[PDB]
């Protein structure tokens, strides 16, 4: 119903020219801790309005879709889409730091976890008695302006005593320890494999269309979940003129209430959890637990993506519960009142590596996202 | 005297500046006079009344007068006692009678005097100084031990002649002193007579401060400060010294510039005199004035009335000032008016009144033996009054609420 967008002067790069196509993320002087001036984006959107956003490049060898979606940095890093208007880092050492007047906020890290076994530390610099963090793991769904852990779509552990923090509860079931100027917490972060996510989605699917519905109209709803796959992708992402550059708004996912089903067997109405996940942190390399072993499993049918239900029932039509790549849970990052924590990426800059062969590292699934971008868009390139 | 311990804080300021009652009075009033605490006003009437309110709804309680000794003729003057029990009130009729509020309606004695009288003012209970007319001396009116005799003594020293420094027309007893009383004659000396309450009377004072017709003399209820009323349209305000030997100087004068007009009377703050209210005499002279008594200059204006005012009472327990109306005969009454607050409702309410910007804390994302005592009444309240010394509550008549209900 809409065309698409044409291109700039800018956007036609020519062989010679050294400039980065995404248009630098513009920084602003925020404050002085740590010996370090760190710093706020200033003209570079968020991701608001239950939106989640990416710089867009105009890809001019395609036809049908004019661009491709992009990140920013080399390596793995904070993509500084979902997090704060007050969340500064610097250059230096990518360490997210909120200033002394601002709150608990969150920032999310580019990486997903869909299936597999992904590691990585996380270096924490000034963690003070009045200065505070919150580091662990969320899903998209998480809103990074909240601190993590109120809701399902997100866990982590306190600073002090690390009291693992889910529904907003603090729970000591870790070993009680706490954080100083100089630790760094690893994440061995076991989930289960893609094969076994789809059929407790597809499960899901068949114990939710017709077995507790028997609202007005049930079986479009029905309809919309019968169309409801495991790893299909449903993605209405449009580039979009922004302050002078050019950028992709992605549809993203709402908040919903929890998973239960009755299982006839226990006659208890049973939670969804994952198969076989464990959230066991490093202490400067010792190991203290298992924090969470029932992950959600969220992909299709536990995460609802923006829908107009209103204009879709009326009627060639989307479908709610779909996947759109950037699906799973992420590197999650909280801050408070200038509590610092920076985010370790690759193999090189970590110091307590445990003996995997699953094991890979942040910076890895990071290029599996710059494999998966292009070529599910040369798909819906046809 | 509990609301304003908690009103709460905000009700210190030292006037009232909103109008907030008026007496309809029909028959209108010469002289208002507060009683010592802020329970009820004396309205000195022009016909012969003294109409006596209870200052918590705006409505009397008695008509003195009824019984004996009604004042035939207009009043001019009426105070009390130290407690707020008796009443010493002179009028145009010669007599000053003395009441007694236990017995309302009945005077308590009389005095038959040498003219009319402008003033009457009370030292102790009994004694009262009585201001004759165009007698170079005051006749204080000592209430002796025996009802019949008040020895009149002259407040004069044996020889010395005030013709040319004037006639004797306003007395005001020293607050802290209570011996040393301050007259005022007609032709700007004032006379300063310190009773032995013997009769002996050692002149601590006599001087002209200008050839005027003094009005009005008003002391500080800290002796501090005294200040005079010429009847040249100035007020000139004092600085009083006594410990016997008495000095003042000419701390500062007051004078309408603009209208250049005659104050008609003043009166002075409770602590230290800090502040001055005086009323004007001429056409559209609406208003009270304030001044600082320090610096010097008109503070404020307390625009509430509509025409003249004559007399001036400041009763500080209630912070009130009645000002009786010149032509109307309506008693305006200015009060600091405290406004409500929506904090009374519960007790975890506050009100602000910008914008706040809560800092954010940590947990807003987290999910009896002491000293008791019954005894004592509290000593002083907010503006540091003399608290907790029992008023003489009014007996309201019961010999005479029996019928009251019939037919007045």
């Amino acid at each position: 119903s809409v065309p698409v967008i044409p291109y700039l002067d800018y956007d036609i790069v020519d062989l010679g020219s050294d400039i980065k196509k995404p248009d630098f993320p513009q920084l602003s002087e925020s404050h002085r801790i740590n010996e370090q001036q760190y710093y706020i984006t200033e003209d570079t959107p968020l991701n608001k309005r239950n939106f989640m956003y990416q710089p867009c490049a105009a890809n001019l060898m395609l036809d049908k879709l004019k661009y491709c979606g992009t990140d920013y940095f080399d390596k793995s890093s904070i993509n500084l889409m979902d997090r704060s208007d007050k969340l500064a880092f610097s250059l230096d050492d990518h360490s997210v730091s909120v200033s002394e007047n601002c709150g608990w906020r969150s920032v999310r890290s580019d990486v997903c976890m869909k299936e597999g076994k992904i590691y990585w530390e996380v270096e924490v610099k000034n963690v003070s008695d009045t200065s505070h963090i919150r580091c662990g793991i969320s899903r998209r769904e998480a809103s990074t302006e909240t601190p993590v852990g109120c809701d399902f779509y997100g866990y982590s552990i306190r600073d002090k005593g690390l009291q693992v923090i889910h529904e907003g509860r603090l729970h000591t079931v870790l070993k009680p320890h706490e954080m100083q100027a100089g630790d760094r917490i690893g994440f061995l972060l076991t989930l289960p494999s893609l094969q076994s996510q789809s059929e407790q989605a597809m499960d899901y699917s068949l114990k939710r269309i017709q077995e507790l519905n028997n609202k007005f109209n049930k079986e479009f709803y029905k309809f919309l979940l019968r169309s409801c796959e495991p790893t299909n992708v449903v993605r209405d992402q449009i580039a979009i003129r922004y302050k002078n550059q050019l950028f992709y708004e992605s549809t993203d996912y709402v908040k919903t209430t929890k998973p239960e089903y009755y299982d006839n067997r226990d006659d208890m109405q049973k939670f969804y959890e994952l198969e076989n996940s464990s959230f066991e942190v490093f202490v400067n390399g010792v190991s203290h637990g298992i924090a969470f072993e029932g992950l959600t499993p969220f992909l299709p049918p536990f995460s609802e993506l923006q829908y107009n239900e209103k204009f879709y029932l009326h009627h060639e039509i989307r479908n709610k519960y779909v996947n759109n790549n950037r699906l799973g849970y992420y590197a999650t990052l909280s801050s408070f009142q200038g509590g610092t924590a920076s985010i370790i990426t690759e193999a090189m800059e970590l110091k307590f590596l445990p003996k995997d062969v699953d094991i890979k590292t942040l910076n890895d699934i990071y290029n599996e996202q710059i494999a998966s971008d292009i070529v599910w868009d040369l798909i819906d390139e046809i | 005297a509990n609301l304003l311990l908690q009103d709460p804080f905000g009700v210190l300021k030292e006037y009232p500046e909103k109008l907030t009652h008026t007496l309809e009075v029909p028959v209108a009033a010469v002289c208002v006079k507060f009683s010592p605490r802020g329970d009820y006003l004396a309205v000195g009437c022009s016909n012969g009344a003294i109409i006596i309110y209870d200052m918590d709804s705006l409505k009397p309680i008695a008509m003195l007068g009824t019984h004996s000794g009604a004042h035939t003729r207009s009043v001019q003057s009426v105070c009390w006692s130290n407690d707020g029990r008796y009443l010493w009130s002179s009028g145009r009729d010669w007599y000053a009678k003395l009441w007694d509020m236990t017995q309302p309606t009945k005077c308590f004695q009389q005095y038959k005097f040498d003219g009319p009288l402008w003033s009457c003012h009370v030292v102790r209970w009994n004694v009262c100084i009585v201001t004759v007319v165009e007698e170079p001396t005051a006749y204080v009116l000592t209430l002796t031990d025996r009802q019949n005799a008040f020895h009149c003594f002259p407040l004069l020293e044996q020889d010395q002649d005030i013709s040319g420094h004037g006639y004797t027309l306003v007395a005001c007893p020293h607050p802290t002193i209570e011996s040393i009383i301050i007259t005022g004659t007609s032709k700007g000396w004032i006379n300063a007579f310190q009773l032995d309450l013997e009769d002996k009377i050692r002149c601590c004072y006599e001087e002209k401060i200008a050839n005027a017709n003094i009005k009005q003399i008003i002391i500080s209820p800290s002796g501090t400060r005294i200040a005079i009323n010429g009847s040249d349209r100035t007020i000139r305000q004092y600085q009083l010294i006594v410990e016997h030997s008495v000095s003042i100087e000419l701390e500062h004068k007051y004078q309408d510039i603009i209208n250049r007009l005659q104050w008609n009377t003043i009166f002075f703050s409770n602590h230290s005199g800090e502040y001055l209210v005086a009323s004007a005499h001429g056409s559209s002279a609406h208003d009270l004035y304030l001044w600082e008594t320090s610096s010097g200059s008109l503070v404020r204006v307390l625009e509430g009335a509509d025409e003249e005012l004559l007399d001036i009472d400041w009763n500080f327990y209630s912070m009130r000032i009645a000002s009786n109306g010149f032509e109307s005969g309506w008693v305006y009454m200015w009060s600091i008016v405290i406004p409500p607050k929506w904090s009374a409702l519960a007790p975890d309410f506050e009100e602000v009144e910008e914008n706040i910007d809560y800092q954010e804390k940590e947990n807003e994302f987290d999910i009896e033996e002491i000293a008791i005592d019954l005894c004592t009444p509290e000593k002083y309240d907010v503006r540091g009054n003399d608290i907790s010394m029992p008023s003489f509550v009014i007996p309201i008549d019961y010999e005479g609420v029996i019928i009251q209900q019939h037919w007045a």
